[PDB]
RNA sequence: UUAGCUAGUAGGUGGGGUAACGGCUCACCUAGGCGACGAUCCCUAGCUGGUCUGAGAGGAUGACCAGCCACACUGGAACUGAGACACGGUCCAGACUCCUACGGGAGGCAGCAGUGGGGAAUAUUGCACAAUGGGCGCAAGCCUGAUGCAGCCAUGCCGCG
RNA sequence: UACCCGCAGAAGAAGCACCGGCUAACUCCGUGCCAGCAGCCGCGGUAAUACGGAGGGUGCAAGCGUUAAUCGGAAUUACUGGGCGUAAAGCGCACGCAGGCGGUUUGUUAAGUCAGAUGUGAAAUCCCCGGGCUCAACCUGGGAACUGCAUCUGAUACUGGCAAGCUUGAGUCUCGUAGAGGGGGGUAGAAUUCCAGGUGUAGCGGUGAAAUGCGUAGAGAUCUGGAGGAAUACCGGUGGCGAAGGCGGCCCCCUGGACGAAGACUGACGCUCAGGUGCGAAAGCGUGGGGAGCAAACAGGAUUAGAUACCCUGGUAGUCCAC
């Protein structure tokens, strides 16, 4: 049902992207501001805020060029049916280079760029294409 | 498709 | 390739990929046919070469090189088929009939339009008379009266009783003959009873139904008689192919109607629906039987029935 | 288109056993053991370091080199010895061949070549212990068809005219 | 022996395949869908660069072609990296174990994973830089590689386990609404056919046209009355309900799910499903009933070349109920 709720995140981030729908709403929790924070920090989204404390809700500000998408395409890459890992030299690049992929490590999320400086490795997320 | 699928049993080699 | 002798022979029978030709002197020996053969039939002579053995005195087959000129031919057209030649080289056509299943006077009619356009002479025989009894019979010998005056000898035979089969030899020999027929009635028992050949294979013979007749016999087999002469069988026909001509061709299919021509009214007539006809008036005074009359213009209606669509050669 | 298999089987006691632990073996006691994470049955196959193909992931295979296991006409058994259930040791049985005075005996080329035969198809019935390795001996020395060589086979690669 | 000196003279030392396209190279003659050619496409019956030969050329080379075998091309068993409305493919549907997977918050474990280190992954092969044999093949130095496994120390974001939770997921109650949902038992009135009676007369019936059939024992038609059987006009509609096949007169009884409103309440109790389980149009089968109408086989008459089918007059099984 919901039981990849980062996938369902990444589903109303593509769609409101494409159909020029200025803000978009989503469950919240604590991985889902863990990502959306990285976004915020990367140029990809603009801000995002949180609503209730019984029914944590997620709030998202889109982007756009000259009402161009921005973020053109994003991949879920680890599911629930199968879990990717890789090592701290096999980090993968996105566009080889241009794209970044948000991997979880112990030491917080960040990107493999960051993960250079930082040497850790572990779930990959999705890439952000 | 699924790769849980393939567990069981695998892509048939002709 | 590597081909024998080129010499004249007598086709057995026809196999499609091949045929069976006996040879001068009574030898069965099956052959191809060339590429270029337009029409093979059963009888006719050809040029033939008869291979080469690979082992010493086994051989496989030859090849059918040409075909010769046709004295007669048999060709009947039929629905998405067209023109077909059945049998060729021949002199006299035998129209074997049986009382089993049914005995119909249409299927007499339309191999006499045919025999006139051949100038072949067709004879009546009837089979299977055995069953029934001699106030049957009486009748029977009464619906052939009338195709006794028209000029066809008509012999009443029986497989099972070998009732007159010795006049029906005498007439019959230094000729081929087609047995034609529709299916079931009785062709491979007459066949049995005047050739006395092998009784090693015999015939094939199933027809076996609740009111019809059954074709199991294929197409045509070659054989000889002890005098001479050539036999050929026919299949279980039931097919009127009329394509051939005009209706001034079907006024010449019948004997008796060509002396009563040139009486009628008019230059021209349709004899059914014209005021004084005087073919019309042979049939009301009873020098021919309306039964004859009645299935000529059904012979003329069925070309208002078959011409519908089209077909040409 | 193999779903149930298994009674020395699973476990325990005690005795015996081997160089060592152990149903390895024996009496007794218990009824468990294995198995849809493929037991069991059938068919096929020496395995691996590798070779080849492929951008890679994979795929096919296991000749020459090296490692290990099994086997030495077929089957079974034990002795000897530190080490074998023993390729050129023995014993028994079977199969085949040879010798014979008819009663008996002899033999194991999957060692080097080589013959017969099979198959589309694969070699000289060669030289040497000079070197290397090994065996024996205090060493000298001897032995080694391992190996070092040579010939044949355009069989492959590479180089030249 | 390699190696080296010296001698003589181009003297001793080049072939095979292809030539329509794929795929590098074009003309001529002979032959006449014959002979042949060919991996594919397909060439050749009177002008064939495709057959045969010649001329000339191309591609290779002391080798060149062919055949057989493996992978690649082939993303053509698709993990990387395929599809299932109609090209091959979503079980007829539903329940559900094992299995896979799982909301949100905190703590804990450090299992999975990640970081570091140790031991190990024989040599040879492959890769990197070298050396040597005149060169190359080949031989060889060291390094890398062998993406493996085991152990130890760490990090705690995610996954897993434990612990405590939370309510939006999924459930529970109440008040209600709609429905051909199923099963069981009654009941209604047309229509069909049969039977009884009455009035009434020469055809009825059937088809394109006729015939079989029925009827002067009075058919048919009409009216009265009765019996039996099965189905529910109109309502009735891309209308409703049910997991699906399906389900339709009315009424009662038993009973299943769906949906809406207002709150209260349990606290992930969930999704999914190989075997397994049940339902499942009609035909058909077993046993015993039942019998109008319709109707395989079959009977009869037209049709026809034959009619087996079509058309018509009849008619058994079956259609009905229980098991
Ligand atoms: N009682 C009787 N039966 C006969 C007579 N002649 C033939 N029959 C039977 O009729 C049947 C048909 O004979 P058959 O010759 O096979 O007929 P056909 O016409 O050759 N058939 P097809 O069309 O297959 O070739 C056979 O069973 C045969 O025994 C006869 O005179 N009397
Ligand atoms: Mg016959
Ligand atoms: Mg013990
Ligand atoms: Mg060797
Ligand atoms: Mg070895
Ligand atoms: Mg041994
Ligand atoms: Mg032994
Ligand atoms: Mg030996
Ligand atoms: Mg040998
Ligand atoms: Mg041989
Ligand atoms: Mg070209
Ligand atoms: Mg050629
Ligand atoms: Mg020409
Ligand atoms: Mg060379
Ligand atoms: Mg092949
Ligand atoms: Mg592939
Ligand atoms: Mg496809
Ligand atoms: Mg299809
Ligand atoms: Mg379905
Ligand atoms: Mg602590
Ligand atoms: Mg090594
Ligand atoms: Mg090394
Ligand atoms: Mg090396
Ligand atoms: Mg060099
Ligand atoms: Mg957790
Ligand atoms: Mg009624
Ligand atoms: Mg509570
Ligand atoms: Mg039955
Ligand atoms: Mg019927
Ligand atoms: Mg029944
Ligand atoms: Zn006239």
């Amino acid at each position: 049902s919901m039981q990849d709720p980062i996938a369902d995140m990444l589903t109303r981030i593509r769609n409101g992207q494409a159909a020029n729908k200025a803000a978009v709403t989503m469950p919240s929790s604590k991985l889902k501001v863990a990502i959306a924070n990285v976004l915020k920090e990367e140029g990809f989204i603009e801000d995002f805020k949180v609503e209730g404390d019984t029914k944590p809700e997620l709030e998202l500000t889109l982007k756009y060029f000259q009402g161009k998408a921005v973020v053109e395409s994003i991949q879920r890459v680890s599911r629930p049916g199968l879990r990717i890992y890789k090592r701290k030299d096999e980090l993968p690049k996105v566009m080889a280079g241009l794209g970044i992929a948000v991997v979880s490590t112990s030491k917080g999320v960040m990107t493999d760029r960051a993960a250079r400086q930082a040497g850790l490795g572990g779930e990959i997320i999705c890439y952000v294409a | 498709a699924t790769v849980n699928q393939l567990v069981r049993k695998p892509r048939a080699r002709k | 390739n590597l081909f024998g002798e080129p010499d004249e022979g007598i086709v057995i029978s026809r196999f499609g990929m091949h045929a069976d030709v006996e040879s001068a002197d009574g030898d069965v020996h099956r052959c191809n046919i060339r590429r270029t053969i337009r029409s093979l039939v059963t009888g006719d002579r050809v040029v033939w070469r008869p291979g080469k053995p690979a082992a010493e005195g086994v051989n496989v087959k030859g090849i059918v090189e040409a075909v010769h000129e046709r004295t007669s031919v048999l060709t009947r057209p039929d629905f998405y088929d067209g023109v077909k030649p059945i049998a060729a080289n021949i002199d006299q056509i035998v129209i074997v009939s049986a009382i089993l299943p049914e005995l119909s006077l249409n299927i007499i009619d339309r191999y006499l339009v045919a025999c006139e356009t051949l100038q072949i002479e067709p004879i009546i025989v009837l089979n299977k008379i055995d069953l029934l009894d001699d106030e049957g019979m009486a009748f029977v010998n009464e619906q052939m009266d009338i195709y006794r005056n028209i000029g066809y000898r008509v012999l009443m035979v029986s497989s099972h009783t070998q009732d007159g089969l010795k006049p029906l030899e005498e007439a019959l020999t230094g000729r081929i003959s087609i047995f034609a027929g529709q299916s079931g009635v009785g062709k491979s028992s007459l066949l049995n009873a005047l050739l006395g050949l092998q009784k090693e294979i015999l015939t094939n013979d199933i027809s076996d139904n609740s009111g019809l007749g059954q074709h199991t016999t294929t197409a045509a087999r070659l054989y000889h008689f002890p005098h001479g002469g050539d036999v050929i069988d026919s299949p279980g026909v039931r097919e009127f192919g009329l394509w051939h001509l005009e209706p001034e061709q079907i006024t010449q299919g019948f004997v008796e109607f060509h002396d009563y021509l040139g009486l009628c009214k008019y230059r021209d007539c349709k004899h059914d629906t014209d005021p004084g006809c005087a073919i019309r008036e042979a049939v009301e005074e009873g020098k021919i039987a309306e039964t004859r009359f009645e299935n000529y213009h059904r012979i003329l209606e069925s070309m208002a029935q078959v011409k519908t669509r089209k077909n040409f050669s």
